[PDB]
């Protein structure tokens, strides 16, 4: 999604 | 200890059948009440435990598949498939009723005036105000299809909505979350087990940041994320995103996070795992403060512990237990046991506690 | 009614 980025 | 641990109640002492002490039959929407559904024949009852008067529970006959007390008032929401009813127990009176088009698979109070409804396809908010009916908030993401829904929660402003489900895959429990932005009208699927929103004011910011905190175990280790959601208020520094390990000992191979509550007073995350470990994390830095097994049995339901700004929960054995920061001990523990004077001083200034000054 | 809970009488 476009909402948050984080370490998979 | 940096925590105070308190057993409040053993529900079996009140004559509660331990078979009904589990996720589907026992609810604790706030620290004020526990409701337990018990069914022997076709004669279902609800046991209503007033946590300020535990020796005198109300037992009433029911025909509901689910019972959740309002967080603030002795007002019970009962459902049977599509049928929702709300009763004022003290007035013995039905105050609201509504029939949904679809089976409500999970529901929870998200405030003192709003119930969240989850169907197979959508999430609704149902306000108790006047002739208000359920309003659809979003469509469910295909990534949660076939999940058991275990949680729904929001930020303070109800602008950020989070649906959580789990499924068994390869003998592990995989968490699936849907984060929905009300303003952007967009969803993001996330592999996550337990989560909470929190309001956090950073040093030098005029306005609070809205934080999203989630914990997950993947195939090869656990992680806790603290992320600012939405555009930071004008003139606010953004919250630098935090990502930290969630430790599972080698002996806890099937363990995973099952509960999270965040202290508004102490800015600490309480994480509880299935095997019954509690973890304390600093909301600001994500630093792991404390870990310990507090329960041999799964704590399957939790709520804010209002009086201590802590976490209160029920385990499958019927133990009602609470954990909060021990304000007398936390700064000495971080200094002397963690050897982290930096974290000690930062946390001491945040809550105006003594003992963070480095003596030499 | 078709109520999902019943209460004891008021007397
Ligand atoms: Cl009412
Ligand atoms: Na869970």
């Amino acid at each position: 999604g476009n909402l948050i980025t984080f370490s998979p | 200890l940096p925590i105070r641990f308190q057993e409040h109640l053993q529900l079996q002492n009140l004559g509660i059948n331990p078979a009904n002490i589990g996720f589907s039959t026992l609810t604790m929407e706030s620290d004020k009440f526990i409701c337990i559904r018990e069914k022997v024949g076709e004669q279902a009852q609800v046991v209503i435990i007033d946590m300020n008067d535990p020796s005198n529970p109300i037992r009433r006959p029911i025909s509901a598949d689910s019972a959740i007390m309002n967080p603030a008032s002795k007002v019970i929401a009962l459902k049977a498939g599509k049928t929702l009813q709300i009763f004022n127990i003290e007035m013995k009176s039905k105050m609201k009723a509504h029939t949904m088009t679809d089976d409500v698979t999970f529901w929870k109070w998200i405030s003192l005036n709003t119930v969240a409804l989850v169907t197979d396809n959508a999430v609704y908010h149902w306000s108790m105000e006047g002739e208000s009916q359920p309003v659809k908030m979003f469509d469910r993401h295909s990534s949660l299809a076939g999940c058991q829904i275990i949680n729904y929660r929001t930020d303070a402003k109800q602008k950020w909505l989070l649906l959580t489900g789990i499924s068994a895959q390869q003998n592990r429990v995989v968490g699936a979350m849907q984060l929905y932005s009300v303003d952007r009208k967009v969803s993001q699927p996330i592999e996550g087990h337990a989560a909470s929103f929190a309001q956090f004011k950073m040093e030098g910011n005029a306005e609070e940041s809205t934080l999203f905190c989630f914990a997950v175990r993947g195939q090869a280790g656990g992680k806790l994320h603290i992320i600012e959601v939405g555009t930071p208020p004008t003139g606010n520094q953004p919250f630098p995103k935090k990502a930290v390990d969630v430790f599972f000992p080698p002996e806890a191979q099937n363990d995973f996070p099952v509960a999270m509550q965040i202290s508004e007073k102490h800015d600490v995350v309480f994480l509880i795992t299935k095997y019954g470990y509690i973890h304390l994390y600093d909301l600001e830095t994500g630093t792991c403060i404390y870990m310990n097994r507090i329960s041999g049995e799964t704590i399957f339901v939790t709520a804010p512990h209002e009086a201590t700004a802590g976490i209160i929960g029920v385990n499958r054995k019927g133990q009602v237990l609470s954990v909060c920061v021990e304000e007398e001990n936390i700064i000495p523990y971080i200094t002397n046991v963690l050897q982290n004077p930096d974290l000690a001083l930062r946390m001491a200034v945040r809550n105006n506690l003594a003992g963070a000054e480095e003596l030499f």
